[PDB]
């Protein structure tokens, strides 16, 4: 029952710092080294550095030498990593991993990574725009652009339409997210029968309905 | 100051034997590089498989073994299973730091290959009223889950302006992804032919719009 616990997400403003935690349980903190890794989704993993929990001794990736600081709190069995002078670009998943240093040399157990999002934006409601084609089954879609924070819920015909619905992952585009959703309806329903997409955005308490009409 | 290289994607069938490799840009990989193999399943789920070249982490099936083949570290899956479909990353030690490879996306055919369904939408008009234009290219139901999306404005490969999400697993176990090409109301009105080209398990699909 080896476990490395990391908080799931963290929101910070640019120029500040964050102290990410990694609580270890089910093993003797001490017999293992703790490593930190950066995962930019769409790029590999980049090793940040390690810490020995016994002496507190660290080794860094020269690249991070000035962006990260590793620390340990032996008593509470937790590794920490501070990231300073944050900017949009530090957004990514940061994992903590254990390394069997005195034994077989593997990074056996990993924490679930903390998603760090660095952004200057404030709750910002989406701008839903309708995606009708240009030219049997037809695909319609909705663009939910420049909203913040995450998430938004997209529904077609208020739920009636649940088959052939694809809702894509959002992308952080200038401190703001963008996401789109599509539904494939037979060619007979549309445009005969109205297709309407519904976007709900909690943080900002918005609900927008947008009908997909040809154009 | 060393670059670990791995195959980009590999496709196999349940029951086969498949080998992934890990190459170092500085020289042959040796036992002092302590090759590690890590697996990433969906949901940011990491587990260690092998360490110190050939030590299998405890509770990792025996179908997994590591070794050095030639001048590189290798991971062999003997009797690949459907469950092994994931991203495998290798890590190499270099006297003072670790360098991770780019990872290999491995697909263990659990259903027949399926071509993507691509659709390109034009910037809507309410959006052209913002002095902005975004062409959305949606790609769904493809398997294996790996694609290449290339945009071409007026015959010319756009190279800036595009963003492509990472393949996400749908319910049926096929994947999806969308790519965005953001222009300005103006860039929009300038050029005349837009096209979203999707490359999947060797066939290409081009969906073009005409303004």
């Amino acid at each position: 029952q080896v476990q490395l616990q990391q908080p799931g997400a963290e929101l910070v403003k640019p120029g500040a710092s964050v102290k990410l935690s990694c609580k270890a349980s089910g093993y003797t903190f001490t017999s293992y080294w703790m490593h930190w890794v950066k995962q930019r989704p769409g790029r590999g993993l980049e090793w940040i550095g390690r810490i020995d929990p016994n002496s507190g001794g660290t080794k860094y990736n020269e690249k991070f030498k000035s962006k990260a600081t590793l620390t340990v709190d032996k008593p509470s069995s937790t590794a920490y990593m501070q990231l300073s002078s944050l900017t949009s670009e530090d957004s990514a998943v940061y994992y903590c991993a254990r390394y069997d240093y005195y034994g077989s040399s593997y990074f056996d157990y990993w924490g679930q990574g903390t998603t760090l999002t660095v952004s200057s934006a404030k709750t910002t409601p989406p701008s839903v725009y309708p995606l009708a084609p240009g030219s049997s089954m037809v695909t319609l879609g909705c663009l939910v652009k420049g909203y913040f924070p995450e998430p938004v819920t997209v529904t077609w015909n208020s739920g009636s339409l649940s088959s052939g619905v694809h809702t894509f992952p959002a992308v952080l585009q200038s401190d703001l997210y963008t996401l789109s959703s599509s539904v494939t309806v037979p060619s007979s329903p549309w445009p005969s029968e109205t297709v309407t997409c519904n976007v709900a955005h909690p943080a900002s308490s918005t609900k927008v309905d947008k009908k997909i009409v040809p154009r | 100051q060393a670059v670990v290289t791995q195959e980009s994607a590999l496709t196999t069938s349940p029951g086969e034997t498949v080998t992934l490799t890990c190459r170092s840009s500085t020289g042959a990989v040796t036992t002092s590089n302590y090759a590690n193999w890590v697996q990433e399943k969906p949901d940011h789920l990491f587990t260690g498989l092998i360490g110190g070249t050939n030590n299998r982490a405890p509770g990792v099936p025996a179908r997994f073994s590591g070794s050095l083949i030639g001048d590189k570290a290798a991971l062999t899956i003997t009797g690949a299973q459907t469950e092994d479909e994931a991203i495998y990353f290798c890590a190499l030690w270099y006297s003072n730091h670790w360098v991770f490879g780019g990872g290999t996306k491995l697909t263990v055919l659990g259903q027949p290959k399926s071509s993507p369904s691509v659709t390109l939408f034009p910037p809507s008009s309410e959006e052209l009223e913002t002095n902005k234009a975004t062409l959305v290219c949606t790609i769904t139901d493809f398997y294996p889950g790996v694609v290449t999306v290339d945009w071409k404005v007026d015959g010319t490969p756009v190279t800036q302006g595009m963003e492509t999400t990472q393949p996400s697993k749908q319910s049926n176990n096929k994947y999806m992804a969308s790519s965005y090409l953001t222009l300005t109301a103006r860039a929009w009105e300038r050029h005349s032919s837009y096209s979203c080209q999707v490359t999947h398990e060797g066939h290409t699909v081009e969906k073009s719009l005409s303004r």
